[PDB]
């Protein structure tokens, strides 16, 4: 097996802490959802080619300018995370992260995530954007973006529901290895 | 890890650790802030554990088993000791706060009512300069001791051997030396995190709230500090290139 080095990034309420846990755990937690991921090296099986994945997050790094660009080195995938049921964070993506991760990770391929998928049609989600003029992403607005940005690919993925996850990850393993 | 302790902080949560009749006597907002208190001290447990496999597996196999040159272990393993120092006292205050309260009879059930002066107290005064300083030197040598690494690897054989064989176990598949490097580098920015998430569950005590939003606010001054006084060193760099930063 092969070892390759997965980082993800993305504001923080985008969802990638949850979506690395459901991944490394193969479950939504029942009892409790952990505040925060430590690492993780997951066994992946990907075309006929087995790797050692091993999984970050930049949670709690996304204020510290000079501690988070630590987090990149060596890294042979970049998942970046927006949520769904955030337009704010998608604006985030070309100017803040993309520019970052372009720079520290030159020639990288980088994967743009919309989480929490589940929530594009939930009425909760619905009513409150409608407050600020807005509504949850649509699938044209994020692969758009995947477009402008350079991105390998747009992905879509519920941490909550699980659809999604495994597919974002295996996906991350043949870019990682191309 | 000590198997004492490993044991009481085997289960996923704080409400699986404890029996299940002593869970049924609190209330859902006891339980949740238990749940997180309970994470922050298992994944410090974890993080003195990595601690002590760079200083014990690491650092200790090179220097009894391999002839590397003097200031090579030292590049690998930047403040380590330090580290393992300021960690392993703080986590004997977190479990010497559980283990006051748990019941008599009891090895398990316990209820950790007053963190937030435990907290007050690890980042203020001179723990608090001590950890500025030691991550601050930490931080500033990680891109460095991953470059050391990544060269004696590729053209030592007798470290390539020695590296292969103290990670083969399953159970250090997570710590590789670069992984333990970026999960110390990583730690001090969980604390705010957990911290946030046990203050949203303490409300019921206002001393407890009040004392928690003030370790919140120190965690915070310190790791602003922290990222405020890292240059990353670089073997070889010229001084032409550090005073043109
Ligand atoms: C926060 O750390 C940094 C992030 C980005 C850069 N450079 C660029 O984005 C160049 N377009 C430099 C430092």
């Amino acid at each position: 097996a092969i070892r390759k080095k997965l980082v993800i990034v993305g504001d923080g309420a985008c969802g990638k802490t949850c979506l690395l846990i459901v991944f490394s755990k193969d479950q939504f937690p029942e009892v409790y959802v952990p505040t925060v991921f430590e690492n993780y090296v997951a066994d992946i099986e990907v075309d006929g080619k087995q790797v050692e994945l091993a999984l970050w997050d930049t949670a709690g790094q996304e204020d510290y300018d000079r501690l988070r660009p630590l987090s990149y080195p060596d890294t042979d995938v970049i998942l970046m995370c927006f949520s769904i049921d955030s337009p704010d964070s998608l604006e985030n993506i070309p100017e803040k992260w993309t520019p970052e991760v372009k720079h520290f990770c030159p020639n990288v391929p980088i994967i743009l995530v919309g989480n929490k998928k589940d929530l594009r049609n939930d009425e909760h989600t619905r009513r409150e954007l409608a407050k600020m003029k807005q509504e949850p992403v649509k699938p044209e607005e994020g692969r758009d973006m995947a477009n402008r940005i350079g991105a390998f690919g747009y992905m879509e993925c519920s941490a909550k529901t699980k659809d999604g996850v495994r597919e974002v990850f295996e996906m991350a393993t043949r870019a990682a290895l191309q | 890890s000590m198997e004492m302790d490993e044991k009481d902080f085997a289960a996923d949560s704080w409400s699986l650790a404890v029996d299940s009749s002593f869970l049924q006597q609190h209330k859902k907002e006891v339980m949740k802030q238990q749940d997180v208190i309970y994470e922050l001290i298992q994944t410090e447990l974890h993080h003195v554990r990595t601690l002590k496999i760079m200083t014990r597996l690491f650092r200790t196999g090179m220097l009894e088993e391999l002839h590397l040159e003097p200031g090579v272990v030292q590049g690998l393993f930047p403040c380590v000791d330090e580290l393992s120092d300021i960690h392993t006292r703080f986590l004997s205050q977190l479990l010497e706060r559980r283990r006051q309260a748990l019941c008599p009879g009891s090895t398990r059930n316990f209820v950790i009512h007053r963190l937030g002066d435990l907290l007050i107290s690890q980042f203020s005064g001179p723990s608090a300069e001590q950890m500025c300083k030691t991550y601050s030197e930490f931080c500033s040598r990680h891109s460095k001791a991953l470059k050391l690494y990544k060269e004696l690897y590729a053209r030592d054989k007798r470290f390539q051997q020695f590296i292969r064989k103290v990670t083969r176990p399953a159970v250090l598949k997570r710590h590789g030396v670069q992984e333990c490097i970026l999960l110390v580098t990583q730690r001090i920015t969980k604390y705010p995190l957990l911290i946030s998430r046990i203050l949203q569950h303490s409300h019921g005590i206002e001393e407890e709230r009040q004392d928690l939003t003030t370790a919140l606010g120190l965690v915070k001054e310190l790791l602003s500090n922290v990222d405020e006084g890292i240059y990353q060193l670089e073997k070889g760099a010229r001084l032409q290139e550090i005073y043109n930063r």
